[PDB]
RNA sequence: CUUUAAUGUUUGAUGUUCUAACGUUGACCCGUAAUCCGGGUUGCGGACAGUGUCUGGUGGGUAGUUUGACUGGGGCGGUCUCCUCCUAAAGAGUAACGGAGGAGCACGAAGGUUGGCUAAUCCUGGUCGGACAUCAGGAGGUUAGUGCAAUGGCAUAAGCCAGCUUGACUGCGAGCGUGACGGCGCGAGCAGGUGCGAAAGCAGGUCAUAGUGAUCCGGUGGUUCUGAAUGGAAGGGCCAUC
RNA sequence: AAUUCCUUGUCGGGUAAGUUCCGACCUGCACGAAUGGCGUAAUGAUGGCCAGGCUGUCUCCACCCGAGACUCAGUGAAAUUGAACUCGCUGUGAAGAUGCAGUGUACCCGCGGCAAGACGGAAAGACCCCGUGAACCUUUACUAUAGCUUGACACUGAACAU
RNA sequence: GUUUAUUAAAAACACAGCACUGUGCAAACACGAAAGUGGACGUAUACGGUGUGACGCCUGCCCGGUGCCGGAAGGUUAAUU
RNA sequence: GUAACGGGGCUAAACCAUGCACCGAAGCUGCGGCAGCGACGCUUAUGCGUUGUUGGGUAGGGGAGCGUUCUGUAAGCCUG
RNA sequence: AGGACCGAACCGACUAAUGUUGAAAAAUUAGCGGAUGACUUGUGGCUGGGGGUGAAAGGCCAAUCAAACCGGGAGAUAGCU
RNA sequence: UUUUGUAUAAUGGGUCAGCGACUUAUAUUCUGUAGCAAGGUUAACCGAAUAGGGGAGCCGAAGGGAAACCGAGUCUUAACU
């Protein structure tokens, strides 16, 4: 039938990026599935949100042999 | 929607409870769990009242 | 004649130390068993009144 | 307080507490106040002659506020753990 | 006393009658050379009728009003909140009566944990048995599955099974995200208590993102609060919840 | 059809030629019996149609008699008006130009005439939409209410039965 | 016959006639918080309301809905107690 | 009403290519002047002197003034 | 005899032209309908504003009536110009 | 004047002269300025009447908590890293 609908945008995407010194707590990214996966000293919520478990700098690599996106967090 | 608020009620004689919902057609049996009561500080036993 | 007070205004404000206003969190009157724990225990403590609010309730509030 | 139709801030937030008809009547007295009250004596008539407090006030704490030079006598006042030591310290006394 | 009849009394119910309240828009007398009124007589009614206060029904006769917005004018139709994708110009956000769909629930397990397991589809063979049921092998490699729309995820599975279970804990919360605001979301860690595991550990519901309703007023339970002379109490507050 | 959309229905009549009229048919979009049906003589400043007479209604206007218009004398208004040294054309431009551009034309000023234009004058569009405007009107909109109606108590008593 | 004095004179209104219906007289109905009055110094061959509209020939079927009239057994039901 | 180069006219006064001249604005420079904001000074009672820079503007905000009537200063001052 | 016929007065107002800063805030001229009747008219009386009165047009109620005029609430309110 | 935009053929004005629209009162906050300063200031009234008297009050030097209450802290919670 009729269109017309859509839904509020979820401000979702990177919050942190690459070299910048984050608190640990700090949101790094807002995803809807796990596009990225928590690496060392970064914790993962249920909606799959990416945080910081330590003070630091973000960091973003290519890990494993599925060659997935992992974002972990450097001692500055 | 079909399915009906519950109140869980401590054992502990303390007037705490708990607050769930029930799908009382397909469950009739009254619900028990061991739940945590803050005026004890312990885990006791919870059984299903009417809300 | 000296300016009367928004009444239902001071039933939900109260001037604070620095000149700020608190307020009780809105959502914890009823329909309450589906709203988490976590969401309901946060909502307790009473909160500061916003930047953009104050006007508004300073206006309502002449002599708090 | 119209926000142009929206449910005003004064609305949305739910109102809360009730007023005490007790502390009406309570007032506080800081150390500075002490030496204010011709007698070296304070209690509730003195103050209230003193224009330290109102003629309505039926009770008073003396709180860690200023500074207190004389000895002092608190009579039928509450005293703060911190104005206690500071009567105290200047040679002041404290009873019921 | 077992039970039954009948004379006295109390308040009811029902009927019949009475006169004295009350009605008379029958006749007469007087005030009075007056079709008003008043007093009187008489007849007819009569505790009815009617009126006051209260009460249910009826009541456009009269009255006050309401009867939405968006919109390629308005009206008709459609739409109004929320979720998913595209439009959206490789951070976020981004409009139209643009293109497509879905929600207003479910689940005491479909939640927690420990241990285990791995689809779709095609080819070959096989009682009934067929294009397709169940069985065996091979290819395949997640195209399956996920309670439901879409998108992003998912093998260390988030998919499927079992044992034990109640972390679908209570208090809090460094730090963040997202909002004009009200709000909404994510969160390691701390305290108390708990389940599972030998242990490291994991658990503050469900792969994630919809499944919703501010305030007022009122209800129920609890409560070191308040309690208009005082002690109580009513009512109010605070916590939980409808 | 005072009713029929399709529709100038079809057929007949009348006319040289008739979307109207008269007669008929029935396929009545959507007649119909006191919301009256179908007739009806008479009546009608009532609607439709035809004919004779009659004519300047018309072909197509002519002439003439009077009241204005025109000239002189006396009196003496009006609406309107930002300011005017107030032309045509094509184009431009709040998109329909005396006023802009380009070009053309035109010696200065009246009087009688005409109405193509000055989006001419008059009236803060009556259509249309809008305003959480107004009024009056309707009803099984909402809320009240007069009136009507019901019971209870009061004014309101007695006796006797069952 | 009447009508929109001032853009509508008509097919509109009225009309005699017909029907329904109310009204027993202190009538119904109407003006009046009332008193008083109209109806009527009338009395059902009268008076009010509603519709139809001379006259001729006539006026069929439907009571489900809405409105009205009648019914009292049961169900529900106010003040009051 | 020419009316689809603005016109005249043009065989370049059109088009392409290379080059040098010039014209051209309230832009830039020159000369003179005023003000806002800085800064620094011959040297501060808060002005002046230097000097860099700025100086279109509706709604709107800010700053500084003019003039009018009336009161005091004023039985003063001006004026047959 | 007759809400009978023709037709002046009288009552009306069907058509046309003129007039439309009029002679006139509804007329003039030529024609038109009624003209013993539900006729026409003089004087006086009565009915009053959600009220009257209406052979019904929302007509009329002192030159604009789907609610008269005057004064008051009153500087109603005007998210509009 | 209103507008995205007006020489506009959109509004308003024939012309001149005089008049014609952000006021006043009481609250309240902020800026400037003046007085006094952990204080500041009085209201009615009295009056010797712009003096002086009057400190009733109001604001400020204390907050936190719904409140009891505690107090440079307090609330939250059994307790807070
Ligand atoms: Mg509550
Ligand atoms: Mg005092
Ligand atoms: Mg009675
Ligand atoms: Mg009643
Ligand atoms: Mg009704
Ligand atoms: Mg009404
Ligand atoms: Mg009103
Ligand atoms: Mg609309
Ligand atoms: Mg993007
Ligand atoms: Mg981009
Ligand atoms: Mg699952
Ligand atoms: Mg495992
Ligand atoms: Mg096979
Ligand atoms: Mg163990
Ligand atoms: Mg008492
Ligand atoms: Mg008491
Ligand atoms: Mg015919
Ligand atoms: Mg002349
Ligand atoms: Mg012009
Ligand atoms: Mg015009
Ligand atoms: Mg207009
Ligand atoms: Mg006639
Ligand atoms: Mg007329
Ligand atoms: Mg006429
Ligand atoms: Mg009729
Ligand atoms: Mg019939
Ligand atoms: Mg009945
Ligand atoms: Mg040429
Ligand atoms: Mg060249
Ligand atoms: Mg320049
Ligand atoms: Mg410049
Ligand atoms: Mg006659
Ligand atoms: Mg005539
Ligand atoms: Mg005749
Ligand atoms: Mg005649
Ligand atoms: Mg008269
Ligand atoms: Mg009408
Ligand atoms: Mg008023
Ligand atoms: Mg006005
Ligand atoms: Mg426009
Ligand atoms: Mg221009
Ligand atoms: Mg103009
Ligand atoms: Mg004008
Ligand atoms: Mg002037």
């Amino acid at each position: 039938t009729r269109n017309g609908r859509d839904s509020e945008a979820k401000r979702l995407g990177v919050k942190r990026f690459g070299g910048e010194s984050v608190l640990a707590g700090s949101i790094i990214v807002r995803q809807r599935g796990t596009k990225f996966h928590a690496g060392a000293n970064v914790g993962c919520g249920r909606d799959h949100t990416l945080f910081a478990k330590a003070d630091g700098k973000v960091k973003f690599e290519v890990k494993g042999p599925k060659n997935r996106k992992f974002i972990s967090i450097e001692a500055e | 929607g079909i399915r009906e608020k519950i109140k869980l009620v401590s054992s502990a004689g303390t007037g705490h409870f708990y607050t769930t919902t029930k799908n009382k057609r397909t469950k009739p049996e009254k619900l028990e769990l061991k739940k945590f009561d803050p005026v004890v500080r312990q885990h006791v036993i919870y059984k299903e009242a009417k809300i | 004649p000296k300016i009367k007070t928004v009444r239902g205004a001071a039933k939900r404000f109260k001037k604070t130390g620095k000149g700020g206003f608190k307020h009780k969190h809105a959502n914890l009157r009823h329909i309450l068993t589906k709203k988490a724990t976590k969401r309901k225990r946060h909502l307790r403590p009473k909160a500061m009144v916003s930047k953009g609010d104050l006007g508004l309730v300073i206006a309502c509030l002449p002599y708090a | 307080g119209f926000e142009g139709g929206q449910m005003p801030l004064y609305r949305r937030l739910p109102k809360f507490g009730f007023t005490s008809r007790k502390a009406a009547i309570t007032a506080e007295i800081r150390l500075s106040d002490l030496a204010k009250v011709e007698g070296g004596v304070v209690d509730l008539n003195t103050l209230k002659a003193a224009n330290i407090i109102g003629i309505q006030i039926e009770f008073a704490k003396v709180i860690l506020a200023g500074e207190v030079t004389t000895p002092v006598t608190v009579r039928g006042l509450r005293v703060t753990k911190g104005a206690r030591a500071a009567i105290e310290a200047a040679g002041g006394k404290i009873e019921e």
